[PDB]
């Protein structure tokens, strides 16, 4: 087919999901240990006492 | 051996533990009191 001279310029480019705010949770200090350990520290503290 | 969650049979066995330890304290507190009554009469 035939083409005119170009009417708009472009190049191939990459689209990503710009960002991901990830505001941390209020009670996030307890992430390192799973919920089981925490409940089991309260149970292993009542027993020791 | 996921979104595994715990039900009321787990929390009954957890609540049972708490009630058992508290009755244990209470039973020791009665044993102490029985013996203190003996020492008092002495």
């Amino acid at each position: 087919i035939d083409f005119s001279k170009p009417f708009m310029s472009l190049g191939i480019s990459i689209m990503i999901k710009k960002p991901q705010k990830s505001k941390p949770g209020v009670f996030s200090f307890l992430d390192p240990l799973a919920y089981e350990i925490w409940m089991c520290i309260v149970f292993a503290y009542i027993g020791v006492s | 051996d996921n979104s595994y969650s715990y039900g009321w049979s787990f929390y009954f066995g957890a609540l049972s533990f708490i009630i058992a330890e508290m009755v244990g304290v209470l039973a020791v507190h009665m044993f102490i009191d029985r013996h203190k009554q003996l020492r008092a009469t002495a």
